[PDB]
DNA sequence: GCATCCGTGAGTAGAGGGAAGCACAATTTAACACTTTTGTCAAG
DNA sequence: CTTGACAAAAGTGTTAAATTGTGCTATACTGGGAGCCGTCACGGATGC
């Protein structure tokens, strides 16, 4: 007992009786009616609308708290005429709060329709549950339309969009999920008509003008989900998919080792230098703090001008060209 | 993990705590002076969904009459258990009896027993047994074409109602504005309707009757009720680990050994907390870390294509699922939706 | 006692394996026209 | 060491094109589906 969460629910929303006819109409009545009495308490009291109807939300529902018993007792202060309309917001929300639990089965009719594209049944349920919700605000009862005709708009909607925006790891628009949608289609009653799997320029021809070859492969090749990590390969449990791939990012050892050989070299070098001409070769390629330095700040360092040391940084790298052909001692490096 | 060790301080089996944590079941926090089967309700007592919505809201229930035939009672008529309320149906409570929908109106005017078919698009805007000014309006409907008013004064008489609903409640009509509305919760003695001049006797949850110029007050009490881990959090905050261990240091002197071994159980996990300095209610996770990405990598491989671990769609799920339970809260949707996302939401950590 | 629940069971290697559409509003991206930089060729 | 004086490069501002996010549709429709035993055998702990 209690094993599986979806009887539980479905035990749950059979306790609340189907609506008739004429209770239907009636609460739909009290909704509409009450959403005008909170609309005309503002304007006489100056307040937020969306704020009042807050108030009349927490007295319903029951037990910043501090500032809702404040402002409920302002609207009790009103006179018998302006208390009426409190009186009928109370009701509307009320009202409200019962129409929305008597339809709780239709959601899971639609639902369950939509299983095996991403979602579990019971988060369809719940996605289901906020169009439904939508849908009282906006139904309008003097078009003499029953409710269920009205409602399965706003629920179907709000599945369809929780799928297309919670159904894959990596997440793609809205706009995007429909073109990949239609290219299977397409694809797949192109198949059953040439008796074979269609090639990528039969598909771009059906799909239709600013199609071509070139982009059929490129929208297939997003519409690629990554692969587990933990996929099992072979009979026996003890090899997966982690044991195969190698790690690019950290640098090797011999790479490591190759940087500080190259390092002690380059700086034996630049003691054959003069004590000045080293200093501006190790400023201007950063071989300091990681940032190379241009003549400017250079100059402003060693107050001189910029053609100045352009002269004395190329003086400088033409000393150290002879002497490496002479030794050979820096070529293995690159 | 055998044995629980939540359990073991709060004194509750397994399956107790299953039913508490998974929604299934309500634990009492605050009986305020709430009798149910003649037995005042204790702390730390386990209601059912059925035995929390008669104490939180009351007893009623509706009886759907036939079509054609009529009640032998009035509007606002008490009846006992048992008694026919029609003859196609009988009662199970005692309580007021009153109209749901009239599916004929016969308006007696005074100058008269004329008959008016009402559509279930109309209703009806005076009580059973009123006065109606010659003008004033009697059925209201969505086309005013339809619509149908008052010819001249009389008395409007209420037939062949749709069902009739029996609450256990009390009456009490006012003459004035009501200090109090719809939703609000009164004690005996508070002042109700006309300043102090009309008071309840009886706690319950008061509804206005605008159009029946009549105060109900459905019996029922405000008793504080929780289920989840949200009411498990609360009862390890008050838990006093040093009264409990002088507790079950006095109960180790039991004579038998059943006794003396239990009693030993729950005073080790009692000395462990006291002893190292850790809380109880640290056992219940507010917030949830999150683990480093690096350790759960999403890596592009020698081709193009990407591999992830399976940690990154476990935090998926529970993001997505907290995030719905927040806005679902904030657009006052019923308990029945909201515990089933909690219910979820639990899951989704574990 | 006797019923219910829960964790445990050798090592290394290989080798295959691996299901709507539309309109409209915000929002981001790419092209392009000036404009300050900043290295340079030539003197002095 | 310095001044001049370009010439390409880097930087900035505006703007149209492309992409992305959000709301809506009124006959009536109101509690899921899948599974199926060589069900692994044996201690240890717990509940009653």
């Amino acid at each position: 007992s209690t094993s599986d969460p979806v009887r539980q629910y479905l035990h749950e929303i059979g306790q609340v009786p189907l609506l008739t006819l004429e209770e239907e109409v009636e609460l739909a009545r009290k909704v509409e009616e009450g959403m005008e009495a909170i609309k005309k308490l503002s304007e006489i009291t100056g307040l937020d609308p969306d704020l009042i109807r807050e108030v009349v939300r927490a007295k319903i529902l029951g037990s910043d708290p501090k500032t809702v018993e404040e402002i409920d007792q302002k609207l009790k202060s009103l006179p018998k005429e302006h208390k009426r309309y409190l009186h009928i917001a109370r009701e509307g929300e009320a009202a409200r709060q019962h129409l929305i639990e008597a339809n709780l089965r239709l959601v899971v009719s639609i639902a369950k329709k939509y299983t095996g594209r991403g979602l579990s049944f019971l988060d369809l349920i719940q996605e289901g549950n906020q169009g439904l919700i939508r849908a009282v605000e906006k139904f309008e009862y003097k078009r003499r339309f029953k409710f269920s005709t009205y409602a399965t708009w706003w629920i179907r909607q709000a599945i369809n969009r929780a799928i297309a925006d919670q159904a894959r790891t990596i997440r793609i628009p809205v706009h995007m999920v429909e073109t990949i949608n239609k290219l299977s289609r397409t694809a797949r009653q192109l198949q059953q008509e040439l008796g074979r799997e269609p090639t990528y320029e039969e598909i771009a021809e059906a799909m239709g003008p600013g199609w071509d070859a070139k982009r059929v492969e490129e929208t297939l090749k997003i519409a690629q989900e990554p692969v587990s990590l933990e996929t099992p390969i072979g009979d026996e449990k003890d090899s997966f998919y982690g044991d195969f791939i190698p790690d690019e990012h950290l640098p090797s050892p011999v790479d490591a080792a190759t940087q500080s050989l190259l390092s002690e070299e380059l700086e034996k070098a630049l003691s054959k230098l003069s004590e000045r001409e080293a200093m501006v070769l190790k400023l201007r390629k950063g071989l300091i703090d990681g940032r190379e330095h241009t003549l400017e700040e250079v100059g402003a360092f060693f107050g001189v001008t910029r053609e100045r040391i352009r002269q004395i940084e190329n003086k400088a790298l033409r000393k150290l060209k002879y002497h490496e052909s002479r030794t050979r001692k820096l070529r293995d490096f690159l | 993990d055998v044995p629980s060790k939540i359990g073991t301080l709060l004194d509750l089996s397994a399956t107790e705590l299953e039913q508490v944590l998974y929604f299934s079941k309500y634990i009492v926090l605050d009986p305020k002076g709430a009798i149910l089967n003649g037995v005042p309700v204790e702390k730390r007592q386990l209601l059912t969904d059925e035995e929390y919505r008669e104490l939180r809201y009351g007893k009623q229930e509706t009886y759907p009459l036939p079509p054609g035939v009529d009640a032998l009672v009035k509007d606002g008529e008490e009846v006992v258990k048992g008694q026919e309320l029609a003859p196609g149906v009988v009662s199970r409570l005692d309580g007021v009896a009153l109209y749901r929908f009239p599916r004929r109106v016969r308006v007696e005017y005074v100058k008269e027993p004329k008959d008016y078919r009402v559509q279930p698009h109309m209703n009806v805007v005076v009580p059973e047994g009123a006065r109606v000014e010659a003008g004033d309006k009697i059925v209201a409907a969505i086309d005013p074409e339809e619509e149908v008013i008052a010819e001249a004064e009389g008395v409007v008489h209420l037939h062949e109602p749709a069902s009739i609903l029996v609450v256990k409640a009390r009456v009490y009509p006012f003459e004035d504005d009501v200090e109090v509305s719809t939703g609000d919760r009164v004690a005996p003695g508070d002042v109700l309707a006309d300043g102090g001049k009309v008071k309840s006797d009886v706690y319950g949850r008061v509804e206005v009757d605008l159009v029946r110029n009549v105060v109900r007050v459905v019996e029922s009490y405000d008793i504080d009720a929780r289920m989840g881990a949200e009411a498990i959090q609360q009862l390890l905050k008050e838990l006093d680990l040093e009264a409990l261990e002088k507790e079950l240091l006095e109960e180790m002197k039991h004579p038998s050994r059943a006794r003396r071994a239990k009693a030993r159980k729950r005073l080790e996990v009692v000395r462990a907390f006291l002893d190292s300095g850790n809380r109880p209610e640290w056992m219940i996770l507010e917030a949830v870390p999150v683990l480093p990405p690096d350790l759960r990598p999403m890596v592009q491989v020698d081709g193009g294509r990407f591999a992830t671990s399976d940690l990154n769609d476990l935090y998926r799920r529970l993001i997505n699922r907290n995030n719905r339970l927040k806005k679902l809260l904030a657009q006052g949707a019923p308990e029945i939706i909201i515990r089933n996302e909690k219910r979820m939401l639990q899951e989704a950590v574990d």
